[PDB]
């Protein structure tokens, strides 16, 4: 009975045929990633990923994919972070994210670890997924700036955190856009995105082509006439960059 | 406003 795609705007799409009700129900449904190409096949209930083992999208006939599994026995679920708990697999990695980033020293003084693409890609690739835990603007607000390194607003609603020991990639290699060091003059920018196992987080995407083996950086965006709200070493950096203007 | 890339 045909087959359904869902695009996000982050261009991942569901695809699948839908059941009697309409839902992405269903033994063959799939996520695809943004290079409609990389894709996560199996069983999902009502566009909710419950077993989507790792494919690619081959090719596609009268609008229905063809899949070829990729090896291995890599699977994946719907699996939302919570305030506590930032995912029931803190050592899987994503694998669309794998083949295009890593972590390793900062190229930026004093900056510790920072993220790098692994290839040359050109402008509005997604190239990382920031995922967290999830939790309130007013809890984050009200605390230390040394709690709040790695937060990231989601929406008006939820700022996404990778709080200690989080931030060690020995301890949480899932997702690894909180690596991105910020810049002035970034080449990535955040962006909002709809993830089958992470839900909806932020994205890293770059603005322009990048090399292989290039620090991504993006602007934090921190709020500059709330001095600054935000932390020394960014407000030493904000004075440097509007004297170079 | 103690978090990256608000609104
Ligand atoms: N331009 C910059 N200069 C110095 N420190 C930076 C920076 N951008 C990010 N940071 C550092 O990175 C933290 C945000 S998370 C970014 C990854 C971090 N460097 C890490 O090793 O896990 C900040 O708290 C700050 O410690």
């Amino acid at each position: 009975h045909g087959v359904c795609w869902i695009y996000y705007p982050d261009g991942g799409s569901l695809v699948g045929e839908v059941n009697e009700d309409g839902e992405m129900t269903g033994e063959k449904i799939a996520y695809v990633y943004p290079d409609e190409r990389t894709a996560l096949y199996g069983k999902f209930i009502d566009g909710e990923m419950i077993e989507g083992k790792l494919a690619t999208l081959m090719s596609t006939e009268e609008g229905r994919p063809h899949f070829e599994l990729m090896p291995g026995n890599s699977v994946y679920h719907f699996d939302k972070s919570t305030s506590s708990c930032i995912s029931t697999n803190a050592l899987l990695p994503d694998p669309y994210e794998s083949e295009r980033v890593y972590v390793a020293e900062s190229l930026i003084s004093s900056a510790g670890e920072g993220l790098f693409s692994k290839v040359a890609v050109g402008p509005n690739t997604v190239m990382s997924f920031y995922n967290g835990v999830r939790i309130t603007h007013q809890e984050v607000d009200s605390r230390d700036w040394a709690l709040n390194g790695n937060t990231l607003s989601l929406d008006e609603e939820t700022v996404i955190d990778v709080p200690e020991p989080y931030n060690h990639v020995s301890k949480y290699c899932a997702s690894l856009g909180h690596k991105a060091n910020h810049s002035f003059t970034p080449n990535c920018i955040y962006d909002m995105f709809v993830h089958p196992r992470f839900g909806p987080i932020k994205c890293i995407r770059t603005l322009r082509a990048v090399e292989a083996d290039e620090e991504l950086t993006v602007a934090y965006g921190y709020d500059h006439s709330p001095g600054p709200e935000a932390p020394e070493w960014y407000q030493v950096e904000l004075k440097a960059f509007q004297a170079t203007q | 406003s103690k978090s990256a890339d608000r609104k």
